[PDB]
């Protein structure tokens, strides 16, 4: 089915940085246009990096100029050798005909370009980005460029996970008055909700099989029974003793640490008291 | 405080004594916390009495 | 790996510290849930898609 | 019973020391009745009422000495020692008759509860 | 409602740091506060995007050594960096020389960024050390001498790709240097008196935070099976030891540091209680079903 | 799988050949869940006739455990050693399904065994067949199972399955609710502190405005 | 110099033998080393006093107990240090003025 | 006497937590009055 798209957690950060930069510079958020670069291996397409392309406006329409891309194409060839043009990204919602018009000269530059959509105004659990492939229609007349939606993967190299965890541990939670609770108790809440959704789907399938909407597949129900019988995990005495020991240890570690915040407030109080009601 | 041992006079045997680090750690921390609370309340009473000019004339 | 207690004549090979076993069991349960969901999705893709779409709303 | 509602209807809050506390602690000590004074001795005094004048240190010392004796009578030494210690370390410039019988008993209480006479702060 | 605050368009000071106050930058440059005292900026804050770009450049270098620039600004006592930009330099894994290619590359890339809409300037440079820790060598010390003495706002960055890959944590090291004349541990090298170290911090925007949290959301199994405080025990013990040393130093000083010690203790206690809370939540969710 | 390989031959045949085929299935290694074999109409038609004993044996293998082959030992035909070993393995799987720490005495009573070494060898061979995964412990006389395959399910127990899943769902929902409440409270607390601080600031600067006269 | 020998080899054999044990019998070591009980006890005492063998001798039951215990409870000691420091800081704050 | 895994000791630690938190709250309330005192703005 067409080509397999390999998306990396580096293009998205570039788009977000560009969007926030323009939003802060102009005050009123505007549309941003860039590019996508990577590798073509047979029927597989992978995206490595992304650099912005200058775009001009004429009347009300947007035009991608060729000279700036020509000058910038050989510039980054020095650092990245086996890197070639793939497509471009932009910010927006649904595919408007302006997208088709702007994609016309992209198809002129490269026969079959890819398309990336990032929607900062998303209110859904799905990935805000979307990958589209260009299709040329055969019907006579105005041959509109058709966007075929494909599947995007999350292929990553060795250093991606460690970097994202390192940056996401802090997130400057203690400077924006966002409360560390509102981060910790919320980050895993989404995972718990996802597990709830999966269990609900399994229960719905089991109920449908019981009623008779779906055929009696006498293989999935065995796995469902096995999953059912494995719910009370590790109800032994050793686990309970270890858990209680852990709880007591964390309680003591919190006591040593509350006892010093109280002491610091104590010190500040005596420092302020030694100036107001007592001379020197 | 040179030898950590216990004497059993029934069989006349000197046993070695092993200290449970977790238990003594918890006991010391609890004792320190109680002492600090007592000292804090004492000083706060002092601040209450040193602000009203109580000096036993 | 392991150690021998000669008094009781018992060889100990491997021991589990409870909490790592708990983590492993939780991971196994999650993997089982994922595999079951994949199996039902493969068996009846259209019904699974319809149920998912109904649950999105 | 009079100096329970007298105290309750005079202090701004329950953590305020008034001159009647030293009076109830003496009334309930001269006659052997220790339990009624317990609610007013289990709280930690936090502020002292100025009483728009008066309130010499005699009331404060009498309260913190009679409370110590009351606690000693009920065999609660870990707080009788604290009460006597608070009574002793009051600022003073001359010898008073009530601090003598608060150090004398302080030594005995420290010898009972602990193995030594505690060093004064 | 479930997330309470959410975000349509509102932001806070986290998103405010991404801007360019021309008058403020001009007046801090003209005033030159750091030219009067040696013990100026000690806090360096670098954005995520620059970090990943540096890491990918170092990895693409392989066993050899790479080298590139960085972009940002200075704000009061702190330094801000938010862009990485690689260079086409080659050489043996023990020495790299910037030929004319890099000289024609940095200017061209700066002009291209200015055409794009970028407004920041060169702030420093990053060099990858393949294996031999993170410490400035003699030639690095001389280069930093000349750079910080000619181009006063500057900072060097040294990372270790091999150790970062093997261990699992990054080896970012931000260094400024004491100028010549001011004279007033074998890991740091032999010129430990000439150069010193700085602390590192990171930031990300509201949009970046939302995107990172939503991307990391596809990690639920590890999220609810990690069981932290059992993997970072050594880190917490080291933190408590440093807490004890800082507390001793503060007590000696009292005879401020007490505020810093209180903040560090609060951070460690918050981490410990967060681990306990996650463990309790997991126990409630999994071990309290089907009797 | 093995059941698929042994299932296509059971369509055309009926009678003695069919019972021989089911005996071969019960003897063949690897087969441990007889769900589709029993679901066929040819197998179910054996109830009427002289082959009801084989149907009862198949039902006992599919759902019952070893003691069920105690009261009616004389009714069913003779079993070979392979069938007995398979039945013992199924009984072990059924026992491990309920509790995750099987005592040795319970296994000895359930499997009708006389020697501890023979029981340990049977458990070892069951683990080798890879139907359950676990480890033995002689000091506590325990067998710990980390994962056991689910056995056959009849078309009347499914409702019970639903119940358990429902319970799990409810629990998850409860946790979610608590989460929200907690975080809300936390946020409020933080806000309150900030607010009061701001108020104090206003007060003091107001004092400044009235003291610099 | 033959007395220095017939003792280093015995020490090496003893170290190599008691590695996987946690509670060993002294007569077993005597049988392995081809010496009587008294010499085995003297050798064990000398080795332990030199901080070479991590273990202790139970004279009542004639046993040697190794040191396959005492896990890494360094956390605890760190906490102890913290407690001590906290106590000191307490004396600084309460007794500042009042 | 006792190994520190009984939940009763957890309850005792929680009680000590509550007492310390209340003490710090009273300290902060006492300090806030000083911070707004008309005397403590002249120095």
């Amino acid at each position: 089915g067409s080509v397999s798209v390999a998306l990396h957690p580096l293009v998205i950060l570039n788009i977000s940085d560009h969007w926030i930069r323009m939003r802060s510079q102009e005050g009123r958020p505007v549309q941003v246009i860039g590019a996508l670069i990577g590798k073509q291996e047979g029927r597989n397409i992978e995206v490595m990096n992304s650099f912005e392309l200058l775009s001009h406006t004429v009347e009300e329409k947007i035009i991608i100029d060729k000279e700036y891309y020509y000058t910038k194409e050989e510039q980054f060839k020095q650092v990245f050798k086996e890197l070639e043009f793939l497509g471009w990204y932009t910010t927006g919602g649904p595919p408007d005909p302006s997208d088709i018009h702007v994609h016309k000269q992209v198809c002129e530059i490269i026969e079959s370009p890819l398309f990336l959509k990032l929607n900062p105004m998303t209110k859904h659990t799905d990935l805000p980005v979307s990958v589209f492939e260009s299709v040329i229609d055969i019907i006579n007349g105005e041959a509109t460029m058709l966007f075929a939606e494909l599947t995007y993967t999350l292929a990553t190299e060795e250093a991606e996970r460690i970097g994202v965890d390192h940056v996401a541990r802090m997130t400057a939670t203690g400077s924006g008055e966002n409360s560390t609770v509102a981060e910790h108790l919320i980050a895993q809440h989404s995972a718990i909700k996802m597990l709830h959704s999966r269990v609900k789907l399994i229960l719905e399938y089991v109920k449908a099989s019981e009623a008779g909407e779906v055929p009696f597949n006498h293989e999935i129900l065995r796995e469902a029974y096995a999953l059912c019988h494995c719910l009370p995990v590790l109800s032994t005495d050793k686990f309970k003793t270890d858990f209680y020991d852990q709880c007591n240890d964390v309680g003591l570690m919190a006591y040593l640490g509350t006892i010093t915040k109280t002491c610091n407030t104590m010190n500040q109080f005596v420092n302020k008291f030694n100036v107001l009601y007592d001379r020197q | 405080g040179l030898i950590s041992a216990r004497v059993d006079s029934h069989s006349k045997i000197l046993y070695a004594r092993d200290v449970d680090q977790r238990s003594t750690t918890f006991e010391k921390s609890l004792l320190m916390g109680k002492e600090f609370q007592r000292r804090a309340k004492a000083m706060m009473l002092r601040a209450a009495v040193l602000r009203n000019q109580i000096h036993v004339k | 790996n392991g150690f021998i207690d000669q008094i009781d004549g018992i060889v100990h090979f491997e021991t589990r510290e409870a909490l790592p076993t708990w983590d492993k069991q939780i991971q196994s349960l999650c993997f089982q849930v994922n595999n079951l969901l994949e199996k039902i999705s493969q068996t009846a893709p259209e019904w699974t898609a319809q149920a998912m779409e109904a649950q999105m709303a | 019973g009079i100096l329970k509602q007298a105290i309750d209807k005079m202090q701004m809050n329950t953590n305020q020391l008034t001159s009647i506390h030293a009076d109830l602690c003496q009334l309930c000590l001269l006659a052997k009745c220790f339990k009624p004074a317990l609610p007013y001795l289990d709280v930690d005094m936090m502020d002292i009422c100025k009483e728009n004048g008066a309130y010499d240190a005699k009331h404060f010392l009498c309260y913190y000495y009679y409370g110590g004796m009351i606690y000693t009578g009920l065999k609660n030494f870990e707080r009788a020692l604290y009460f006597y210690e608070q009574a002793i370390t009051t600022p003073a410039m001359a010898v008073s008759h009530i601090m003598l019988e608060s150090y004398k008993k302080y030594i005995l209480v420290s010898l009972i509860l602990l193995g030594k006479v505690q060093q004064l702060p | 409602t479930w997330e309470l605050a959410n975000n349509m368009q509102e932001a806070q000071s986290i998103d405010e740091i991404y801007k360019y106050d021309k008058k403020q930058q001009q007046e801090i440059l003209a005033a030159k506060p750091w030219t009067k005292d040696h013990h100026y900026f000690k806090y360096c804050k670098i954005s995520a995007l620059a970090l990943l770009k540096m890491v990918m450049h170092a990895r693409s270098g392989g066993n050899l050594a790479v080298m590139g620039l960085m972009l940002g600004k200075v704000d009061g006592e702190t330094m801000i960096i938010m862009d990485s930009f690689a260079l086409p330099v080659e050489g043996t894994e023990t020495r790299v020389n910037a030929q004319a290619a890099a000289y024609e590359y940095m200017a061209a890339y700066i002009e291209n960024a200015k055409q794009v809409g970028r407004l920041e300037n060169a702030i420093g440079w990053y060099h990858s050390h393949p294996g031999y820790g993170c410490w400035l060598s003699g030639i690095n010390v001389s280069t930093q001498m000349l750079n910080q003495q000619f181009q006063e706002p500057f900072v060097a960055v040294v990372i270790d790709p091999t150790r970062t890959i093997s261990a699992g944590k990054v080896n970012l090291g931000a260094f400024r240097t004491y100028p010549k004349g001011y004279k007033p541990i074998e890991d740091f090298g032999v010129h430990c008196k000439q150069y010193y170290a700085l602390e590192v911090s990171y930031f990300k925007s509201s949009l970046d935070r939302k995107l990172l949290e939503l991307l990391w959301n596809k990690y639920w199994v590890n999220t609810l099976s990690s069981s932290s405080l059992l993997t970072n025990a050594d880190y917490t013990t080291g933190q408590v030891f440093d807490l004890s040393e800082k507390l001793e130093q503060s007590e000696a000083q009292l005879g401020d540091k007490l505020a810093k010690a209180t903040r560090d203790s609060c951070k460690t206690t918050i981490e410990a209680i967060h681990g306990l809370m996650s463990q309790v939540i997991k126990d409630k969710l999994f071990n309290q079903i089907n009797i | 799988n093995l059941l698929e390989q042994f299932i296509l031959l059971a369509k055309g045949t009926s009678g003695s050949a069919l019972t021989a085929l089911i005996s071969q299935v019960l003897e063949a290694p690897g087969v441990y869940v007889f769900g589709e074999l029993l679901e066929l109409a040819n197998v179910q038609e054996l109830a009427e006739g002289a082959n009801a004993a084989y149907l009862q044996l198949l039902n006992l293998f599919a759902y019952g455990t070893y003691p069920d082959y105690i009261a009616n030992k004389e009714s069913l035909p003779e079993l070979s050693t392979a069938q007995q070993n398979k039945l013992k393995h199924l009984t072990i799987v059924s026992l491990a399904s309920r509790m995750k720490c099987i005592p040795y005495s319970v296994l000895l009573k359930d499997l009708e065994m006389r020697n501890l070494r023979e029981l340990e060898d049977l458990i070892i061979e069951a683990v080798y067949t890879d139907i359950i995964q676990g480890k033995l412990d002689q000091r506590n006389q325990l067998l710990e199972v980390d994962f056991c395959i689910g056995r056959d399910i009849r078309k009347k127990d499914i409702n019970n399955i639903v119940k358990t899943l429902h319970e799990w769902c409810d629990g998850c929902e409860a946790v979610l609710l608590g989460i929200e409440q907690q975080v809300l409270r936390a946020n409020q607390y933080k806000e309150n502190h900030n607010r009061t601080q701001q108020q104090v600031e206003a007060e003091v600067t107001n004092i400044k405005k009235t003291l610099k006269a | 110099h033959i007395e220095e020998l017939l003792r280093n080899i015995r020490t090496q054999v003893l170290i190599k033998l008691i590695k996987p044990y946690t509670r060993i019998h002294i007569p077993f070591i005597s049988k392995e080393l081809n010496i009587d009980v008294a010499d085995v006890e003297s050798l064990l005492v000398q080795c332990i006093l030199d901080n070479t063998i991590h273990g202790r001798i139970d004279q009542v039951n004639q046993l040697l107990e190794l040191d396959h215990q005492k896990r890494g409870g360094a956390r605890y000691t760190a906490l102890d240090k913290w407690t001590n420091q906290l106590n000191s800081l307490n004396q600084a704050v309460v007794s500042k003025l009042a | 006497p006792e190994k520190y895994n009984n939940p009763a000791m957890l309850h005792n630690i929680d009680q000590e937590m509550l007492k310390c938190i209340e003490l710090d709250e009273r300290l902060k309330a006492m300090d806030q009055e000083i911070t707004v005192n008309p005397q403590f703005v002249q120095k």
